[PDB]
Protein backbone atom coordinates (compact mmCIF):
# COMPACT_ATOMS: atom_id res chain seq x y z
CA UNK A 1 0.00 0.00 0.00
CA UNK A 2 1.10 3.48 0.38
CA UNK A 3 2.49 3.70 3.59
CA UNK A 4 4.84 0.94 2.58
CA UNK A 5 6.23 2.35 -0.46
CA UNK A 6 6.41 5.94 0.25
CA UNK A 7 6.71 6.18 4.23
CA UNK A 8 9.96 4.18 3.85
CA UNK A 9 10.97 5.72 1.01
CA UNK A 10 10.57 8.71 -0.57
CA UNK A 11 8.03 8.97 -3.08
CA UNK A 12 8.70 12.26 -5.77
CA UNK A 13 5.23 13.82 -6.83
CA UNK A 14 5.69 11.73 -10.10
CA UNK A 15 5.47 8.59 -8.29
CA UNK A 16 2.54 10.04 -5.87
CA UNK A 17 0.26 10.21 -9.16
CA UNK A 18 -0.30 6.69 -9.37
CA UNK A 19 -2.48 7.24 -6.45
CA UNK A 20 -4.79 9.86 -7.96
CA UNK A 21 -8.36 9.36 -9.02
CA UNK B 1 2.90 4.26 15.45
CA UNK B 2 3.46 7.90 15.44
CA UNK B 3 6.18 8.31 12.64
CA UNK B 4 3.82 6.65 9.78
CA UNK B 5 1.10 8.73 11.41
CA UNK B 6 2.79 12.04 10.74
CA UNK B 7 3.96 10.63 7.68
CA UNK B 8 0.54 9.97 6.38
CA UNK B 9 0.09 13.47 7.29
CA UNK B 10 2.26 14.95 4.47
CA UNK B 11 1.60 12.50 2.50
CA UNK B 12 -2.04 13.24 1.72
CA UNK B 13 -0.66 17.05 1.22
CA UNK B 14 1.85 16.16 -1.27
CA UNK B 15 -1.31 14.07 -3.19
CA UNK B 16 -3.87 17.20 -2.20
CA UNK B 17 -1.25 19.21 -4.62
CA UNK B 18 -0.69 16.45 -7.38
CA UNK B 19 -3.73 15.49 -7.56
CA UNK B 20 -5.30 18.79 -8.45
CA UNK B 21 -8.99 18.36 -9.28
CA UNK B 22 -8.73 14.90 -9.83
CA UNK B 23 -8.31 13.75 -5.87
CA UNK B 24 -7.26 10.94 -4.46
CA UNK B 25 -8.02 7.67 -2.30
CA UNK B 26 -6.56 7.71 0.99
CA UNK B 27 -6.75 4.44 2.43
CA UNK B 28 -3.58 3.13 4.77
CA UNK C 1 -9.66 29.28 -7.00
CA UNK C 2 -6.92 29.82 -3.77
CA UNK C 3 -9.00 30.51 -1.14
CA UNK C 4 -10.94 27.03 -1.93
CA UNK C 5 -7.04 25.49 -3.15
CA UNK C 6 -6.07 26.74 0.95
CA UNK C 7 -9.26 25.05 2.33
CA UNK C 8 -9.04 21.80 0.90
CA UNK C 9 -5.87 21.58 1.95
CA UNK C 10 -6.58 22.34 5.65
CA UNK C 11 -9.76 20.07 4.82
CA UNK C 12 -7.67 17.00 3.73
CA UNK C 13 -5.63 17.13 6.86
CA UNK C 14 -8.24 17.13 9.03
CA UNK C 15 -10.48 14.08 7.18
CA UNK C 16 -6.95 12.36 7.95
CA UNK C 17 -7.36 12.92 11.28
CA UNK C 18 -10.89 12.36 11.66
CA UNK C 19 -10.73 9.41 9.43
CA UNK C 20 -7.78 7.39 11.04
CA UNK C 21 -7.50 4.30 9.60
CA UNK C 22 -10.54 4.09 7.84
CA UNK C 23 -9.35 6.33 5.55
CA UNK C 24 -11.02 9.00 3.09
CA UNK C 25 -11.80 10.24 -0.74
CA UNK C 26 -10.89 13.13 -1.47
CA UNK C 27 -13.44 14.24 -4.41
CA UNK C 28 -13.86 17.59 -5.50
CA UNK D 1 -19.84 18.23 -1.66
CA UNK D 2 -17.29 18.89 0.77
CA UNK D 3 -15.64 22.12 -0.41
CA UNK D 4 -18.98 23.94 -1.13
CA UNK D 5 -20.55 22.25 2.13
CA UNK D 6 -17.22 22.67 4.05
CA UNK D 7 -15.34 25.73 2.55
CA UNK D 8 -18.74 28.40 3.01
CA UNK D 9 -19.04 27.12 6.46
CA UNK D 10 -16.74 25.42 9.22
CA UNK D 11 -17.76 21.60 9.27
CA UNK D 12 -16.97 20.26 12.87
CA UNK D 13 -15.19 16.87 12.92
CA UNK D 14 -18.05 15.02 14.03
CA UNK D 15 -19.59 16.28 10.76
CA UNK D 16 -16.65 15.66 8.51
CA UNK D 17 -16.98 11.49 9.50
CA UNK D 18 -19.29 11.64 6.66
CA UNK D 19 -16.46 11.49 4.30
CA UNK D 20 -14.77 8.83 6.05
CA UNK D 21 -14.42 5.35 4.19
CA UNK E 1 2.32 14.99 29.88
CA UNK E 2 1.29 15.31 25.86
CA UNK E 3 4.33 14.23 24.52
CA UNK E 4 4.95 11.46 26.45
CA UNK E 5 1.92 10.24 26.15
CA UNK E 6 1.03 10.63 22.49
CA UNK E 7 4.67 10.99 20.48
CA UNK E 8 5.25 7.51 20.25
CA UNK E 9 2.00 5.74 19.88
CA UNK E 10 -1.09 7.29 18.00
CA UNK E 11 -3.53 9.24 20.36
CA UNK E 12 -7.54 9.10 19.54
CA UNK E 13 -9.09 12.39 18.73
CA UNK E 14 -10.65 11.04 21.86
CA UNK E 15 -7.62 10.97 23.92
CA UNK E 16 -6.24 14.45 22.50
CA UNK E 17 -9.77 16.11 24.19
CA UNK E 18 -8.23 15.73 27.27
CA UNK E 19 -6.12 18.52 26.75
CA UNK E 20 -8.83 21.11 25.95
CA UNK E 21 -9.17 24.24 28.07
CA UNK F 1 16.54 13.64 15.39
CA UNK F 2 14.02 16.34 16.68
CA UNK F 3 11.38 14.06 16.67
CA UNK F 4 9.21 15.56 19.69
CA UNK F 5 9.08 18.79 17.86
CA UNK F 6 7.78 17.57 14.93
CA UNK F 7 5.52 15.46 17.00
CA UNK F 8 4.16 18.79 18.94
CA UNK F 9 3.86 20.65 15.84
CA UNK F 10 1.04 17.66 14.57
CA UNK F 11 -0.21 17.91 18.45
CA UNK F 12 -0.93 21.43 18.55
CA UNK F 13 -2.70 21.32 14.92
CA UNK F 14 -4.99 17.95 15.98
CA UNK F 15 -6.07 19.74 19.15
CA UNK F 16 -6.75 23.23 17.62
CA UNK F 17 -9.21 20.84 15.74
CA UNK F 18 -10.50 18.29 18.37
CA UNK F 19 -10.45 21.53 21.17
CA UNK F 20 -12.62 23.66 18.94
CA UNK F 21 -13.81 27.33 20.74
CA UNK F 22 -12.58 25.78 23.88
CA UNK F 23 -9.44 25.97 22.74
CA UNK F 24 -6.07 24.52 24.32
CA UNK F 25 -3.45 24.89 27.00
CA UNK F 26 0.02 23.66 25.23
CA UNK F 27 2.68 22.92 28.20
CA UNK F 28 5.45 20.82 26.78
CA UNK F 29 8.03 19.33 28.82
CA UNK G 1 -16.33 32.00 9.90
CA UNK G 2 -14.05 29.99 7.62
CA UNK G 3 -10.90 32.44 6.93
CA UNK G 4 -10.70 32.49 11.14
CA UNK G 5 -10.82 29.16 10.98
CA UNK G 6 -7.80 28.34 8.54
CA UNK G 7 -6.21 31.25 9.85
CA UNK G 8 -5.93 30.48 13.62
CA UNK G 9 -4.62 26.92 12.55
CA UNK G 10 -1.77 28.82 11.57
CA UNK G 11 -1.50 30.83 14.33
CA UNK G 12 -1.57 27.87 16.30
CA UNK G 13 0.96 26.76 13.95
CA UNK G 14 3.42 29.78 14.46
CA UNK G 15 3.03 29.84 18.24
CA UNK G 16 4.08 26.75 18.79
CA UNK G 17 7.19 27.59 17.53
CA UNK G 18 7.87 30.89 18.64
CA UNK G 19 7.01 30.34 22.46
CA UNK G 20 9.29 27.46 22.38
CA UNK G 21 9.74 25.51 25.83
CA UNK G 22 7.13 27.72 27.34
CA UNK G 23 4.28 26.65 25.38
CA UNK G 24 1.34 28.62 25.28
CA UNK G 25 -2.53 28.88 25.51
CA UNK G 26 -4.57 29.27 22.88
CA UNK G 27 -8.27 30.87 23.04
CA UNK G 28 -10.13 32.02 19.86
CA UNK H 1 -8.04 38.00 21.06
CA UNK H 2 -5.70 36.39 19.14
CA UNK H 3 -7.79 35.93 16.07
CA UNK H 4 -9.21 39.39 16.16
CA UNK H 5 -5.89 40.70 16.52
CA UNK H 6 -3.89 38.26 14.14
CA UNK H 7 -6.13 37.11 11.46
CA UNK H 8 -7.52 41.11 10.51
CA UNK H 9 -3.45 41.95 10.16
CA UNK H 10 -0.36 40.24 10.37
CA UNK H 11 1.40 40.22 13.48
CA UNK H 12 4.86 40.06 14.30
CA UNK H 13 6.95 37.36 16.05
CA UNK H 14 6.41 39.65 19.38
CA UNK H 15 3.47 40.14 18.87
CA UNK H 16 2.56 36.09 18.94
CA UNK H 17 4.89 36.00 21.50
CA UNK H 18 2.67 37.36 23.89
CA UNK H 19 0.23 34.77 24.09
CA UNK H 20 2.92 32.30 24.92
CA UNK H 21 3.03 31.13 29.08
CA UNK I 1 -7.56 40.31 6.34
CA UNK I 2 -4.29 38.41 6.26
CA UNK I 3 -5.04 35.65 3.24
CA UNK I 4 -1.22 36.22 1.21
CA UNK I 5 0.26 35.48 3.79
CA UNK I 6 -1.27 32.28 4.62
CA UNK I 7 -1.23 31.73 0.88
CA UNK I 8 2.91 32.54 1.26
CA UNK I 9 2.59 29.61 3.94
CA UNK I 10 1.16 26.95 1.46
CA UNK I 11 3.59 28.54 -1.66
CA UNK I 12 6.38 28.27 0.50
CA UNK I 13 5.29 24.00 1.02
CA UNK I 14 4.67 23.72 -2.70
CA UNK I 15 7.93 24.83 -3.41
CA UNK I 16 9.70 22.40 -0.58
CA UNK I 17 7.74 19.68 -2.46
CA UNK I 18 8.50 20.73 -6.33
CA UNK I 19 12.11 21.93 -5.79
CA UNK I 20 13.29 19.17 -4.00
CA UNK I 21 17.17 19.49 -3.58
CA UNK I 22 17.28 22.30 -6.00
CA UNK I 23 16.10 24.40 -3.53
CA UNK I 24 14.77 28.17 -3.62
CA UNK I 25 14.58 31.52 -2.80
CA UNK I 26 11.09 32.43 -1.38
CA UNK I 27 11.45 36.25 -1.99
CA UNK I 28 7.85 38.69 -1.01
CA UNK J 1 6.69 37.75 -7.87
CA UNK J 2 5.09 34.66 -6.69
CA UNK J 3 2.50 35.81 -4.43
CA UNK J 4 1.21 38.37 -6.87
CA UNK J 5 1.17 35.54 -9.39
CA UNK J 6 -0.05 32.77 -7.32
CA UNK J 7 -2.29 33.85 -4.33
CA UNK J 8 -5.62 34.85 -6.65
CA UNK J 9 -5.27 31.94 -9.34
CA UNK J 10 -3.97 28.81 -8.59
CA UNK J 11 -0.42 28.16 -9.91
CA UNK J 12 0.25 24.65 -10.82
CA UNK J 13 3.62 22.73 -9.93
CA UNK J 14 4.05 23.32 -13.44
CA UNK J 15 4.75 27.04 -13.01
CA UNK J 16 6.00 26.83 -9.42
CA UNK J 17 8.96 24.80 -10.55
CA UNK J 18 10.19 28.47 -12.48
CA UNK J 19 10.79 29.76 -8.62
CA UNK J 20 13.36 26.93 -7.92
CA UNK J 21 16.96 27.32 -8.23
CA UNK K 1 15.08 9.65 3.85
CA UNK K 2 11.51 10.30 4.88
CA UNK K 3 12.61 11.70 7.88
CA UNK K 4 14.70 14.35 6.72
CA UNK K 5 11.95 15.34 3.87
CA UNK K 6 9.45 15.28 6.94
CA UNK K 7 11.60 17.16 8.97
CA UNK K 8 12.33 20.25 5.97
CA UNK K 9 8.57 20.32 5.11
CA UNK K 10 9.06 21.87 8.88
CA UNK K 11 12.41 23.60 8.50
CA UNK K 12 10.56 25.74 5.81
CA UNK K 13 7.46 26.52 7.73
CA UNK K 14 9.50 27.61 10.18
CA UNK K 15 12.05 29.81 7.65
CA UNK K 16 8.88 31.19 6.35
CA UNK K 17 8.02 32.75 10.23
CA UNK K 18 11.41 33.42 11.44
CA UNK K 19 12.45 35.64 8.22
CA UNK K 20 8.89 37.20 7.17
CA UNK K 21 9.14 39.96 4.47
CA UNK K 22 13.28 39.39 4.17
CA UNK K 23 12.14 35.94 2.82
CA UNK K 24 15.17 32.95 2.64
CA UNK K 25 16.61 30.48 1.01
CA UNK K 26 16.42 26.98 1.25
CA UNK K 27 18.85 24.27 0.67
CA UNK K 28 18.61 21.34 1.55
CA UNK K 29 22.61 21.21 0.30
CA UNK K 30 24.75 19.15 3.19
CA UNK L 1 23.67 21.97 5.75
CA UNK L 2 20.22 23.09 7.24
CA UNK L 3 19.04 19.58 7.22
CA UNK L 4 22.29 17.97 8.95
CA UNK L 5 22.15 20.37 11.34
CA UNK L 6 18.54 21.33 12.28
CA UNK L 7 16.94 17.85 11.52
CA UNK L 8 19.45 16.04 13.92
CA UNK L 9 18.48 18.15 16.80
CA UNK L 10 16.06 21.49 17.11
CA UNK L 11 17.86 24.84 15.35
CA UNK L 12 17.44 28.21 17.49
CA UNK L 13 15.69 31.09 16.34
CA UNK L 14 19.27 32.78 15.50
CA UNK L 15 20.09 29.74 13.79
CA UNK L 16 17.35 29.84 11.31
CA UNK L 17 17.85 33.12 10.44
CA UNK L 18 21.11 32.37 9.04
CA UNK L 19 18.83 31.06 5.71
CA UNK L 20 16.61 34.87 6.20
CA UNK L 21 17.55 36.92 3.18
O1 LIG M 1 7.37 9.76 0.41
C1 LIG M 1 6.74 10.78 1.05
C2 LIG M 1 6.35 10.70 2.41
C3 LIG M 1 5.72 11.79 3.00
C4 LIG M 1 5.49 12.94 2.24
C5 LIG M 1 5.90 13.02 0.91
O2 LIG M 1 5.77 14.17 0.16
C6 LIG M 1 6.54 11.93 0.30
O1 LIG N 1 -14.96 23.36 7.30
C1 LIG N 1 -13.59 23.13 7.37
C2 LIG N 1 -12.72 23.59 6.37
C3 LIG N 1 -11.36 23.30 6.49
C4 LIG N 1 -10.86 22.58 7.57
C5 LIG N 1 -11.73 22.17 8.56
O2 LIG N 1 -11.28 21.48 9.66
C6 LIG N 1 -13.09 22.46 8.45
O1 LIG O 1 -0.20 10.92 18.84
C1 LIG O 1 -0.30 11.96 17.95
C2 LIG O 1 0.80 12.72 17.53
C3 LIG O 1 0.58 13.74 16.57
C4 LIG O 1 -0.68 14.00 16.03
C5 LIG O 1 -1.73 13.19 16.47
O2 LIG O 1 -3.01 13.35 16.02
C6 LIG O 1 -1.55 12.19 17.41
O1 LIG P 1 -1.10 37.27 12.02
C1 LIG P 1 -0.80 35.97 11.74
C2 LIG P 1 -1.76 35.06 11.25
C3 LIG P 1 -1.41 33.73 11.01
C4 LIG P 1 -0.11 33.27 11.25
C5 LIG P 1 0.85 34.19 11.73
O2 LIG P 1 2.13 33.81 11.96
C6 LIG P 1 0.51 35.53 11.97
O1 LIG Q 1 -1.20 29.31 -6.25
C1 LIG Q 1 -0.98 28.52 -5.15
C2 LIG Q 1 -1.17 29.07 -3.89
C3 LIG Q 1 -0.93 28.35 -2.72
C4 LIG Q 1 -0.54 27.01 -2.83
C5 LIG Q 1 -0.40 26.42 -4.07
O2 LIG Q 1 -0.03 25.10 -4.10
C6 LIG Q 1 -0.59 27.18 -5.24
O1 LIG R 1 15.54 22.25 14.15
C1 LIG R 1 14.34 22.39 13.61
C2 LIG R 1 13.75 21.46 12.76
C3 LIG R 1 12.46 21.69 12.27
C4 LIG R 1 11.81 22.85 12.62
C5 LIG R 1 12.44 23.77 13.46
O2 LIG R 1 11.87 24.93 13.86
C6 LIG R 1 13.70 23.54 13.96
CL1 LIG S 1 -5.01 29.02 4.72
CL1 LIG T 1 6.56 15.32 10.63
ZN1 LIG U 1 5.32 16.84 10.02
ZN1 LIG V 1 -3.73 27.48 5.42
Amino acid sequence: GIVEQCCTSICSLYQLENYCN
Amino acid sequence: FVNQHLCGSHLVEALYLVCGERGFFYTP
